[PDB]
RNA sequence: AGGCUAAAUACCGGCACGAGACCGAUAGUCAACAAGUACCGUAAGGGAAAGUUGAAAAGAACUUUGAAGAGAGAGUUCAA
RNA sequence: CGGCUACCCACCCGACCCGUCUUGAAACACGGACCAAGGAGUCUAACACGUGCGCGAGUCGGGGGCUCGCACGAAAGCCGCCGUGGCGCAAUGAAGGUGAAGGCCGGCGCGCUCGCCGGCCGAGGUGGGAUCCCGAGGCCUCUCCAGUCCGCCGAGGGGCACCACCGGCCCGUCUCGCCCGCCGCGCCGGGGAGGUGGAGCACGAGCGCACGUGUUAGGACCCGAAAGAUGGUGAACUAUG
RNA sequence: UAUAGGGGCGAAAGACUAAUCGAACCAUCUAGUAGCUGGUUCCCUCCGAAGUUUCCCUCAGGAUAGCUGGCGCUCUCGCCC
RNA sequence: GUAAGAAGCCCGGCUCGCUGGCGUGGAGCCGGGGUGGAAUGCGAGUGCCUAGUGGGCCACUUUUGGUAAGCAGAACUGGC
């Protein structure tokens, strides 16, 4: 024997993208070449986000993609998103900003072309910026998923605020013992 | 797909994924929700609080039909009518305001949120909230009750 | 028998459901039967239109669907008397007549 | 049918299989569990800090920028 | 036979104190009056009876 | 029956053409374009095998 | 506190019927065949096994040992 | 001539007969005479998680309808003034019900542990936070000079996601006090300041299909009982008239 | 010829009732349930336990925590600190 | 068990409805200053899903009951 330590062979990583999308594989090839040949950590992170799954790339929203450009210093920069930018029903005004994302929805593309912006894809973003200069890489609201609101140390023991599974949210379904002090214990 | 099944991979192993010592035979713990109070209390408690007992009043012959009131927010209040309508109605013409009826859209109660611009409208609904009514008064619109 | 954090399940399968399994293997069969029934009606019965008798404008009784509208059953005999025609004469003209519908 | 009653043998090894963890990361410590009279101090003090800190701190920043 | 009628009422001017009069409190006042319509009548009958 | 990316399908109700992921997808043209080869490190083709 | 009425619906029995990502004589109905047959139990009832020569019998004329069963020659057949 | 090998034999060394109950099997523990065929984690419904695809604050035709009669057609295509409906976009209450925007500036009432008027901004702040931006500086065969050229960085800034904390809003209860409106001046409604309970809000990420794992109920990985109920058949043996 | 199954019959042994009687035979419910024996079908590679806390009419069993595997995500190094 | 620093040290100033002789004390907020702060080794943090397990035994040392046990029961560590 040599290694007195435990044997953890592979750390965590996903090397090749599990998706069989040919377009995603071509983008993986192109951004892998740029990541290993341009010394660009932007291309490193975008290549890792292309290795990243469908679920861990949450859909970006149009109001958030406006507000992350409304901050000072983001006038002429391009909002690069590895993921989808969708419509928002809340917004009223759209600026003249540039979009570089995968699979922008139809109403979002329509409102951006009415507002006067320019949407791109990753090959056009690579032709315009090999190292990724003038870009801001954005990500979406992961923790607001319905799946993540069931996740915690417990459903209710220091009251725990983590949403136990039930059919119908209301009366007669999980509201009696441990949910109030009058009927048994209370958390 | 039986070719992608774990059973096809586990051919050759004697106990077949369930151990030689424990011997999972038929139903070792019971059936279904068996032992909800006696011996599975650490799984019915600590994972489903509230499962045992009565909670309140008992409305005999309840319907999910009389309490029908789908709520609309002030964010959703604008896109019930098209954007062309509000642009061509508030393109610097006069003090006229378009009517946004939520009853035709299928919503009954208007609730209060943010993002309500300067251009006032007239909202007709069967119910309102005081916050949404104050937001409509602040942007200058008119409140109309219908039935 | 239970497990980690999952929803409490009470399926209604304790009754011997395997005898009474009605699976729609004859759903395109009923579709072809009902197509041929409508076509044979439109051929053999009359030059009357399909869905022959005329249905009324009717509001749905609810606090939920009363904003919408519905094709009812019949023309509500007071309405038919104001229109001024006999009952079975209206039924042979093509007017659907329901004696229960009030106004 | 007498069985073994209770032991703590082969327990510290299972503890050190996964490396017993300090909580080791609490920056800006949690605030629940503290005196309600002290909280009636601190919340009103924080919201009046949010309200009335503008002009004196602004003139002090101008004065220290002029003197340094 | 559907004939989903489309009343429009597009052009109208913002008007007088109806917008100040049709506030949220009318619904709560009507709710309280519907809840207390009968007990006030009983108290009026008792006040007319007891002289 | 399907339409271009400008207009919708006139025979179908609510169908459009899908989103095109890579518009100009010539990967050889992209990797041999001067804008990409301007921003490359150097061709490092040495092997550097095991030294006894 | 009297009554009738077709349609949509159901059908593992029956008369014909067409198809199959099904099975292949230890499988598929118990039964591909003289199968609810042979056979068992007083009776209620239980209940099998069992497909394939060849293209056509052209199934081996005739000689010979043995009383025959069988065998050695000979012959038919692409092939005994 | 060469040749490892599912051929046979000899020699040196090691070598107890497999499978599982067990802390322990070669066991004087159990099953196995031998061989051929069959033989055991399947399917449905539901849930949860992960992954892949389509659309995306929407999503889904499984329910029907439309095509000319077609072997594959029990397929497939379409409906859209067929979106009825399921899930999600709003939660909290037992319920009546109620129901998520605040911040900045000027003036006014004693800026009074205190409200109004006018304008502006807009989902808050702090500490980390991939990335991105400005840039002192210096580096290229002899000089003043420049532009892209070789070429990074001290320091500064806006800060994705997410974590930790503070603050704010909504619902039901608790304490303290004042003010406002009248389709009618009442045991009428509404509003303020604090600490609590919620599966909340604090720019939403769901819907549909498929695959994988786990659980549940169905015969549920295969075989197995002493037993219970229902309906029939036997006094040709035997027991008694 | 009469008595037929929780019935018959018994000079009483719970003996006999078609080789079965301290509850007959045949079929159905029924593939009854079993925390209990036995078995569970191809290869290679990697990681790899426990017989412990608490609770249960719990002691041959289960739930929970611990031990374990898989799937990732967030970052960090390669250039006097 | 604890401490061996950039989450730390000092200076200046606001807020408080807590407290009170006192601009007193304490908390919070804002701005600025200098990182070379014991040794050795190592790249770390975190989320989801889940099988098996729930009959153990032996040995050095410390020990409980028993006269003693290859006996029954405990502690650390190692092994089966
Ligand atoms: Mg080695
Ligand atoms: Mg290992
Ligand atoms: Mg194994
Ligand atoms: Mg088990
Ligand atoms: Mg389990
Ligand atoms: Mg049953
Ligand atoms: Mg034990
Ligand atoms: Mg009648
Ligand atoms: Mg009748
Ligand atoms: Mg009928
Ligand atoms: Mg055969
Ligand atoms: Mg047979
Ligand atoms: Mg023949
Ligand atoms: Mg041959
Ligand atoms: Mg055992
Ligand atoms: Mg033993
Ligand atoms: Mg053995
Ligand atoms: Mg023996
Ligand atoms: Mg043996
Ligand atoms: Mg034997
Ligand atoms: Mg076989
Ligand atoms: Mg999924
Ligand atoms: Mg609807
Ligand atoms: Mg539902
Ligand atoms: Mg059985
Ligand atoms: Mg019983
Ligand atoms: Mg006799
Ligand atoms: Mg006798
Ligand atoms: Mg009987
Ligand atoms: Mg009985
Ligand atoms: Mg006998
Ligand atoms: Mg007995
Ligand atoms: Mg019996
Ligand atoms: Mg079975
Ligand atoms: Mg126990
Ligand atoms: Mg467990
Ligand atoms: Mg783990
Ligand atoms: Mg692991
Ligand atoms: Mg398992
Ligand atoms: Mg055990
Ligand atoms: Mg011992
Ligand atoms: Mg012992
Ligand atoms: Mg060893």
């Amino acid at each position: 024997g040599v290694d007195i330590r435990h044997n953890k062979d592979r750390k965590v990583r996903r090397k090749e993208p599990k998706s069989q999308d040919i377009y995603l594989r071509l983008l993986v090839k192109l951004y892998r070449f740029l990541a290993r040949r341009t010394n660009s950590t932007f291309n490193q992170v975008v290549l890792k986000r292309l290795f990243m799954s469908r679920t861990n790339r949450p859909p970006l929203s149009l109001s958030r993609m406006i507000r992350k450009m409304k901050l000072p210093g983001r006038e002429n920069k391009t909002a690069v998103v590895v993921g989808t930018i969708t419509d928002d029903v809340r917004v009223q005004e759209v600026p003249k900003l540039k979009v570089c994302a995968l699979r922008v929805t139809s109403r979002a593309r329509s409102r951006i072309l009415r507002a006067g912006g320019k949407i791109l894809t990753f090959d056009q973003l690579a032709l315009d910026s090999p190292k990724g200069c003038g870009t801001v890489l954005l990500s979406g609201p992961r923790k607001g998923r319905e799946v993540y609101r069931h996740f915690g140390k417990a459903p209710g023991t220091p009251h725990s605020h983590t949403k136990p599974y039930v059919r119908s949210k209301g009366r007669k379904f999980e509201r009696a013992r441990g949910r109030r002090a009058s009927r048994g214990y209370k958390n | 797909p039986s070719r992608l099944r774990k059973t096809r991979k586990l051919r050759g192993h004697v106990s077949h994924g369930h151990g030689r010592i424990g011997k999972h035979r038929k139903h070792p713990g019971g059936r279904g929700n068996a032992g909800g109070l006696h011996h599975h209390r650490i799984n019915f408690d600590k994972y489903h609080p509230g499962y045992f007992g009565k909670v309140g009043m008992k409305h005999y012959h309840l319907k999910r039909n009389q309490s029908f009131c789908p709520t609309v927010n002030l964010d959703k209040l604008w896109t019930l009518v098209s954007e062309q309508t509000r642009v061509n109605a508030a393109k610097n013409k006069t003090g006229a305001a378009p009517i946004i009826d939520v009853v035709r859209s299928g919503y009954y109660k208007v609730l209060g949120k943010g993002k309500l611009p300067k251009q006032p409208v007239i909202v007709k609904a069967k119910f309102f909230s005081r916050r949404a009514e104050e937001k409509i008064k602040s942007v200058g619109g008119a409140c109309v009750l219908v039935a | 028998a239970p497990s980690r954090n999952g929803m409490v399940l009470k399926p209604h399968f304790h009754k011997d459901w395997q005898r009474r399994v009605a699976t729609w293997f004859n759903q395109p069969a009923r579709k072809i039967r009902r197509r041929k029934a409508r076509q044979a009606k439109a051929r053999r019965i009359a030059p009357r239109p399909a869905s022959g008798p005329i249905r009324p404008i009717v509001r749905c009784p609810t606090v939920r669907y009363h904003t919408k509208v519905r094709a009812g059953r019949g023309f509500s005999l007071e309405e038919l008397r104001v229109a001024g025609i006999h009952k079975k004469v209206a039924r042979t003209i093509g007017i659907s007549v329901d004696p229960r519908r009030r106004n | 049918a007498k069985s073994k009653n209770h032991t703590t043998h082969n327990q510290s090894r299972k503890w050190h299989r996964n490396g017993i963890k300090k909580p080791r990361s609490q920056r800006y410590e949690s605030l629940k569990g503290v005196d309600p009279k002290f909280l009636r101090n601190m919340r009103f003090a924080k919201k009046h800090n949010k309200k009335g800190l503008k002009k004196m701190q602004a003139n002090n920043a101008k004065a220290m920028s002029a003197r340094a | 036979p559907v004939r989903n009628v489309y009343k429009k009422e597009k052009a109208r001017v913002i008007t007088e104190e109806e917008k100040n009069f049709k506030a949220f409190a009318s619904l709560r006042m009507a709710r309280a009056n519907a809840r207390l319509f009968g007990i006030r009548a009983k108290r009026a009958k008792e006040a007319a009876e007891q002289d | 029956l399907y339409g271009t990316w400008r207009k919708a399908a006139s025979l179908k109700s609510n169908y459009n053409l899908p989103m095109h992921k890579m518009i100009n997808t010539d990967l050889s043209r992209i990797l041999k374009s001067p804008e990409i080869q301007r921003a490359l490190r150097a061709p490092r083709k040495k092997i550097h095998r095991r030294v006894l």
